[PDB]
C-alpha cells in the first residue's frame, strides 16, 4: 500500500 | 619450554624487519633467534611450534608456511610486544600488527562479504572476534540499527561503530600514522542513530514534521512525507487514529511515540520500540 | 598512579551536577569519589593533584582553588567523556565543556582584547590555542583579510572564521542547545573575503565600477569613490600610469588588477596582492 501525505491543513 | 623465533630475510625486507630483529637484539637473548633465508623456509616441511617472522603477509613463502599451519607475526607484532613487555599473541591465524590488541568487536546487520572483511582485518591487526555477542566484546560493528545485537549492546553501553572505524584504523596503520586504535577519534565512526530506519509521521503538525525530518536526515535516517509500505520502518504517533496508522498497523509496523524519537536522540541510539508503542 | 574525584556541593547546582554525579559512578567504585561542602573545599589548601568538579566557574571556592592551581573541569566533560569513552583533559586551566575538543585555533588580525577573549572561551570549551599556525591547527580565527597568517592558513586551505563563531559556541552551549561544535553551521561564520579592505578603481567604465563596488560590498568590504590618503587600501588599476596611480603609490596603496578581485572572488579568499602588481 501506498498512503500520502496529509496536507497543510 | 624453548621456542624459536625465525625471521624470514629476503630481497628487500622492510624498515619494520630490520627495527624488529634490534628490538629483540636488545630485549631478549639471541639464542633462539635465526635469521632465515626464502631458501630454508620452503624447505621446511613441518610446523615445529616455532614463531615466524614474515613481511609482508604474501609471496610464496608466506603462502607455504600459513599452509603448512606455523605460527606467524608481523614485525610490528614484535616492536609492540617488546615495548610494552606483553606476551607474544597466541596466534591461531597470521598476526600483523597489535594496533587493535584488547580490541573484541562482533558484528550485526552487515553483509556477509562486508562481515568477513572485518573479521579479516580485525584478526590481522590483534584483535579478537565473536559471532555472538558476549561481556568480553569491545565495540560492536553495525551497518544498520535496530537488532537485537544492536539494542543488547547499547543497554551494555558498548560503542557502536561502522565498518569504516576498521578501514582506517588498518589504513593509518599502513600509512605508519597510528600505533593503536585509540589514536584516531572514535566519533566520527559511530553508527548514526537512524542509520537504515525510514521514519514517517501521522498527526503532527507541520512545524512538527520538519523538525523529525531534518534531525531524522541529520541523524542518518530518511523521512517520508508519504507512507509507503516495503519502506517505512518507523510511523510516528501519538494518538492511534487515521488512515496512516491503522494502514502501519495492519502492516505490524512500529507505531511509536514521539518518545521514541527524542529519546533516541539524546540518549545516542535507536531505543527499543517496545517501550514506546501505542 | 592516583586519581581522586572531588565533587563541589552548593546551594544551586544545576542539572549538570546531578547527571554527571550519577554518571560517573558507573566505572570506578566510590572508592575515590567523594562530596565536598564549601567549607571543606575552603580548608584545603595545596594542590593534592585529584580532579575538582566546580558549577559555575565563580565564587570564593572556584576562585581559591584555581588561584592555587587545582585541576578542575566541568561536569559536562564528564559527561562527554564518558559518553564518548575518551579520557579527561589534562587541564592546566580549568575547562568547562568538551563542546570544542578536538578543535585548534591560532588568531590573527585582532585586538588584544578579543584575542585574549577568544583564547579563554575556547580553552574553556576544551579546545587548545597555538600562538603561531602549525599544520595540527584546524581554524583560523581572523578579525581581518590579509595578513601573512591569513595567506598561509588560505593555503593550506584551513577554514577561516570570525570571533563571532567563539561565541556562538559558548552561548549556544549555555543554553543547553549544543553538545558539540559539529551541530553549528560553520558556514555561517566565514570570515568575509574583502573584510577589511578599503577599495577604490580608476580606469573602469561604469558598469564595471558599479559590478566591483557591487560586489565589494557584498563580500564584506568598503567600497570608495573616490581615491583618498590613507584610508584607501586597494586601489584596482589595469595599467600604471594617471594621477590616481601615482598617488596611491606614493601613498603606498596596493595597486591591483581586476584580476585580483575576480579571483579572490572565485577562490574563496584575499589572494595575495604582491603577484597582481601593476
Amino acid at each position: 500500500e501506498e498512503i500520502p501525505e496529509t496536507p497543510c491543513e | 619450554e624453548p621456542f624459536f623465533v625465525k625471521f624470514l630475510k629476503s630481497s628487500d625486507n622492510s624498515k619494520c624487519f630490520f627495527k624488529a630483529l634490534e628490538s629483540i637484539k636488545e630485549f631478549q637473548s639471541e639464542e633462539y633467534l635465526q635469521i632465515i633465508t626464502e631458501e630454508e623456509a620452503l624447505k621446511i616441511k613441518e610446523n615445529d611450534r616455532s614463531l615466524y617472522i614474515c613481511d609482508p603477509f604474501s609471496g610464496v613463502v608466506f603462502d607455504h608456511l600459513k599452509k603448512l599451519g606455523c605460527r606467524i607475526v608481523g614485525p610490528q607484532v614484535v616492536i609492540f610486544c617488546m615495548h610494552h613487555q606483553r606476551c607474544v599473541p597466541r596466534a591461531e591465524h597470521p598476526v600483523y600488527n597489535m594496533v587493535m590488541s584488547d580490541v573484541t568487536i562482533s558484528c550485526t546487520s552487515l553483509e556477509k562479504e562486508k562481515r568477513e572483511e572485518v573479521h579479516k582485518y580485525v584478526q590481522m591487526m590483534g584483535g579478537r572476534v565473536y559471532r555472538d555477542l558476549n561481556v568480553s566484546v569491545t565495540h560492536l560493528i553495525a551497518g544498520e540499527v535496530g537488532s537485537k545485537k544492536y539494542l543488547v549492546a547499547a543497554n551494555l553501553k558498548k560503542p557502536i561503530l561502522l565498518p569504516s572505524w576498521i578501514k582506517t584504523l588498518w589504513e593509518k596503520s599502513q600509512e605508519k600514522k597510528i600505533t593503536r586504535y585509540t589514536d584516531i577519534n572514535m566519533e566520527d565512526f559511530k553508527c548514526p542513530i537512524f542509520l537504515g530506519c525510514i521514519i514517517c509521521v501521522t498527526g503532527l503538525c507541520g512545524l512538527d514534521r520538519k523538525e523529525v525530518q531534518q534531525l531524522t536526515v541529520k541523524h542518518g535516517g530518511q523521512y517520508m512525507g508519504q507512507l509507503k509500505m516495503n519502506e517505512c520502518t518507523h510511523l510516528i504517533v501519538q494518538e492511534p487514529k487515521g488512515q496512516k496508522y491503522e494502514c502501519a498497523k495492519r502492516w505490524n509496523v512500529h507505531c511509536v511515540t514521539t518518545q521514541w524519537f527524542f529519546d533516541s536522540i539524546e540518549k545516542g541510539f535507536c531505543q527499543d520500540e517496545s517501550i514506546y508503542k501505542t
